[PDB]
């Protein structure tokens, strides 16, 4: 626990300066986990033995003055729907319980390159579907700020573990807001980079046209640091953008005066609760108090976010999940007599209710006769949502608004009602559809539950989001709060 | 009596080094599931990476068949569960086929008929499921091998025309060197479709896919057999409707193996994981200039320029390889007709009783021409010919050499 | 709408097993989701192109160089039913037609 609360940046220098030893930092981490994760339940499969061994290696290198890497000795937690060679990757589902990959994901190859230490695998909603992690076939993760409320979804474990002070950084996947929505509910900093910014190779697909790996940290400076670590073209991902400039820290610290910010009315519309609403309006001011120019704009199609998302995602999921039939890996139904059964039963036995609903609705929307009215139809609505942004970006630099409609909710509150649970992604969905980069940072609290302020930048312009987002962080944040929980 | 509207479906294996979307080898050993990788195995969270040459080669064939190469073109996902299809979705092409509206001219009783080909797209072969007793065993070695489909318009009108088409198509793709086109090796496959339309019906008959055709000869039989099958059954009650049929290689018949219920829903949809291809003009050219002179163009030359027998021009241009060797041997001084007989005769024999490719042997258009002349010189009788060739052929080097590296001259 | 059969057809399309008790339930849920999905109908999409890829990239092609396949060992390492070096799966075809 001792450094269990230090920030990546400080936990780095503190090692570079040789005050703390790599194996001790790791010794600290596990102490924290073992002492706090049984209550929080943010982690899943732990990799303590291989972590120590990795620290041990690092200590030697620490003596030989050969401490290379943008994250040397820094502990890291990964979302369980991200292939981690040789661990056990389950995407939080019966379907993959025991599944031990035989390849490494690119983000993983990369961090490892940067000498980050893999402490363990973080929990999430089974197959990235859901917004509270409650679906996790393994355990229910709670919110550090209130063990009674959900930590968000679907990278719930990813934000919880970080908010609980179990690691200085972690990775999540965002599809409808699966990285921000949580980063919000847990008052932590979460970023979803521009689609094509981080390889998807190694990421257990949900919605191929939407997914994207993003980092979660306790501060805007560390977050950015980590992104530099994982962003960048990849030969194993035809879709990763061949973009060179990966320096996201360069402009952090600079002022934002003159920075044209756009406050889309839709983002403070009906769905948004009152307390949250208030909080974001102040931010606007904490924003004007700074140099930024905040003028109201309009994103008319924002209301069609959730629906289209839901369809495009379920449809795509419908396909990206068909590969699970227990023949090459995963859950294999024993009561095996025919071939049809092998498929029908392994799947119906391995997937949870929610995951199976998606596929239903996903296979229906693509099915002959309904394709154009649902899938296609949706794909178009998506087109309209990118325009809402394009236009605006002709006159602005970034877009602001609350990250989530409300403050985190309770466990079991909206779990037994499908539709509603989805209504919380009203503010993140548009981002993914436009393939734009979004970042979340705390801007206030309510009943002790954090609220999330969001910045949606132009494509590949994350260096600017971190910029505008760092200034605000200097005026408000929960830095000195996580320590008291 | 009635018309016999039928078209052919020829899948072609590209002989690239790596599979269609994966960097795995396209040529595999006997050992099962030893030529795979995370991608072919459909492990979770892997992605497809389009084989560049594949596309090159694909659009090259498309242009060989005179198709109209698309400008905008992307892949789609053909959804369906089956052991030898791990992703549960074969990547292929729905609306924008890399190739469209082509044609090849054949010759039927009397004059030339032009059969048009509707499309030609890129897919990925599936694994092989060996039926071993109660259970079946899955082998993915082959899984992901690049394929090009060639859907013929329903313009071919007989089991003999069918053969004609296939014989050309094959020959042509062959010259494109993108495949070996051998049904014996399954690098050329045909699914047929036959349906009888009483002369002057407009609406086509009712087709019945004809699986298990493993050779031109065979495709014929099945085709003509099924032609009768339904002919007569169309005199009785009968429909032979939306039905599939397998071909029994021994009896020579068509066995019904299913009956479509409506239309097989595959939920076709554009593969997001693969950015769209934009085939600029310069792309089309590069691959444009890579098409060698096709058979018909060569034969004509032979027949009306080199004063050669039409039959000869045939044999001599079945496969690009020889054809070339021929054309070179003659620009080397060798007699025109003499060259032809040695390729048809001598050479081919050698190639046969050694099952070696004409280019793996040790003779060259030059060293051959050298020997031919020696005959038209008188310096070497045809008696000596049958002796010097076999050696000069493979593991040889010069023509006179064997007359002195041994002992005979004049 | 959304009739029992349709639920079974979908359930049949994707390979998911569903008995009745869950089918007349899925009849409602699907009915709802879809009622929800009807929302996009308020979005004016007359003559607007469908977005297939959000990233305007272009012509990402892999060089045709083969890379050795992984050992039969690994391919199989995560499959439960295997023999003779292959994946073992039933085959008396489709349930109530085979
Ligand atoms: N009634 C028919 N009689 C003969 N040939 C047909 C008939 N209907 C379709 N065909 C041909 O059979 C082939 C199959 O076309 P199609 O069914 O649309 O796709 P696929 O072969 O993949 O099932 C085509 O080449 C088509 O020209
Ligand atoms: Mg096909």
């Amino acid at each position: 626990m001792s450094i269990r609360y230090e920030s990546v940046e400080n936990l780095l220098t503190l090692i570079k300066d040789k005050k703390i030893k790599p194996s001790d930092v790791v010794k600290d981490i596990y102490d924290a986990i073992e002492e706090t994760d049984p209550t929080i339940k943010s982690f899943l499969a732990l990799d303590k033995e291989n972590a120590i061994k990795k620290a041990q290696e690092l200590d030697e290198l620490q003596a030989k003055d050969q401490m290379d890497g943008k994250l040397f000795g820094i502990p890291m937690g990964i979302k369980d729907n991200i292939i981690t060679n040789g661990l056990e990757t389950t995407c939080a589902s019966k379907m993959l319980e025991g599944f031990v990959p035989i390849y490494e994901s690119t983000v993983m190859e990369k961090l490892h390159k940067e000498n980050a230490v893999l402490i363990g695998k973080l929990n999430m909603d089974e197959f990235a579907m859901g917004g509270s992690t409650e679906t996790s076939y393994f355990k229910k993760t709670v919110n550090p700020f209130d063990h009674k409320a959900v930590p968000g979804g679907s990278s719930g474990g990813s934000a919880a573990a970080v908010a609980a002070g179990l690691v200085p950084l972690s990775l999540g996947s965002d599809t409808g807001g699966s990285i921000r929505q949580p980063a919000a509910y847990c008052g932590v900093v979460g970023m979803k980079p521009t689609y094509g910014r981080v390889s998807r190779f190694g990421l257990v697909a949900f919605a191929s046209s939407l997914d994207q790996i993003g980092p979660l940290t306790r501060n805007v400076k560390d977050n950015a640091i980590v992104l530099e670590a994982i962003s960048g073209a990849d030969v194993n991902d035809s879709t990763s953008a061949p973009v060179d400039d990966v320096d996201f820290t360069s402009e952090i610290g600079k002022d934002i005066k003159g920075l044209k910010v756009a406050l889309p009315k839709e983002y403070l519309g009906e769905g948004v609760a009152d307390d949250v609403k208030e909080a974001v309006q102040n931010a606007v001011e904490t924003l004007k108090s700074l140099g930024a120019v905040v003028e109201e704009v309009s994103l008319p199609n924002t209301k069609f976010g959730i629906p289209s998302y839901y369809v495009i995602a379920s449809s795509e999921a419908s396909s990206n999940l068909s590969r699970f039939d227990g023949i090459r890996y995963g859950y294999h139904s024993k009561e095996a007599h025919s071939l049809e059964e092998l498929y029908k039963m392994s799947r119906s036995e391995g997937f949870g209710k929610e995951v199976k609903r998606r596929i239903f609705l996903g296979t229906f929307a693509l099915s002959s006769g309904y394709y154009d009215a649902y899938y296609k139809k949706s794909q178009k609505v998506r087109t309209l949502i990118k325009n809402d942004f394009d236009k605006v970006f002709e006159n602005y630099d970034v877009v602001v608004g609350p990250t989530a409609p409300t403050t985190a909710f309770n466990l079991g509150e909206e779990i037994d009602d499908p539709l509603t649970m989805y209504a919380n992604d009203l503010l993140t969905t548009p981002v993914n559809l436009a393939g734009l980069p979004g970042i979340s940072v705390p801007c206030g609290q309510s009943n002790g539950r954090p609220i999330g302020l969001q910045f949606i930048g132009k494509p590949f312009d994350e260096k600017t989001l971190y910029r505008v987002a760092y200034q605000y962080e200097t005026q408000y944040n929960l830095h000195d709060v996580y320590e008291k929980l | 009596h009635f018309e016999t509207v039928i078209g052919l479906e020829v899948h072609v294996e590209l002989k690239t080094d790596s599979k269609m979307f994966s960097p795995s080898p396209a040529h595999f050993g006997a050992e099962p599931n030893s030529n795979t990788n995370v991608i072919d195995l459909a492990y979770p969270g892997v992605l497809p990476v389009v084989n560049k040459r594949a596309v090159d080669w694909a659009m090259r064939a498309a242009m060989a068949l005179n198709m109209e190469i698309a400008t905008e073109s992307k892949f789609d996902r053909k959804n369906y569960f089956y052991p030898d299809n791990p992703k549960a979705y074969q990547i292929s092409q729905f609306d924008q086929p890399i190739g469209e509206n082509g044609y090849i001219d054949i010759e039927v009783d009397g004059e030339t008929k032009r059969i048009g080909i509707t499309r030609l797209h890129m897919e990925e072969d599936a694994g092989k499921s060996t039926h071993k007793g109660e259970y079946s065993l899955v082998d993915l070695n082959r899984q992901g091998t690049p394929l090009i489909e060639i859907v013929s318009e329903p313009d071919i009108r007989s089991p003999k025309e069918a053969y004609a088409y296939l014989e050309k198509l094959r020959s042509i793709i062959q010259y494109t060197g993108v495949s070996d086109v051998k049904m014996e090796e399954g690098s050329l496959r045909c699914d047929a479709n036959i349906s009888l339309r009483p002369y002057g019906q407009e609406k086509f008959g009712t087709k019945a896919e004809l699986k298990n055709l493993n050779s031109f000869n065979y495709v014929r039989k099945g085709l003509e057999y099924e032609e009768k099958r339904q002919e007569e059954e169309l005199l009785n009650g009968g429909e032979i409707g939306q039905e599939t049929r397998r071909f029994d290689e021994s009896t020579g018949k068509t066995i019904l193996m299913r009956v479509k219920e409506g239309s097989d829903d595959y939920r076709y949809f554009p593969e997001p994981d693969i950015v769209p291809l934009y085939i600029d003009d310069a792309w089309k050219e590069r691959v444009r200039q890579t098409i060698p002179e096709l058979p018909d163009e060569r034969k004509a030359k032979y027949v009306n320029e080199l004063g050669l027998p039409a039959y000869d021009a045939h044999v001599l241009t079945l496969t690009k390889e020889m054809s070339d060797f021929f054309e070179s041997t003659i620009e080397h001084g060798a007699d025109v007709k003499l060259t032809s007989n040695w390729l048809m005769g001598g050479v081919n024999e050698y190639l046969n009783k050694n099952q070696v490719e004409l280019l793996d042997t040790k003779l060259t258009p030059e060293n051959l021409a050298g020997m031919i002349k020696l005959i038209e010189d008188g310096t070497m009788s045809s008696k000596i010919a049958k002796k010097v060739f076999p050696e000069l052929a493979a593991k040889g080097g010069n023509a006179k050499q064997i007359m002195e590296d041994n002992g005979l001259v004049q | 709408k959304v009739t029992r059969e349709e639920v079974e057809h979908i359930a049949n399309l994707a390979r998911l097993q569903i008995s009745p008790e869950e089918t007349e339930e899925m009849a409602n849920t699907l009915e709802s989701i879809l009622d929800f999905a009807k929302q996009n109908d308020s979005a004016d999409t007359e003559g607007v192109e469908p977005t297939y890829h959000v990233l305007d990239l272009q012509n990402v092609l892999r060089e045709d160089k083969a890379i050795k396949g992984i050992p039969q060992e690994l391919a199989l390492k995560n499959a439960k039913e295997t023999e003779d070096g292959q994946f073992k799966v039933p085959t008396i075809m489709n349930e109530e037609d085979a």
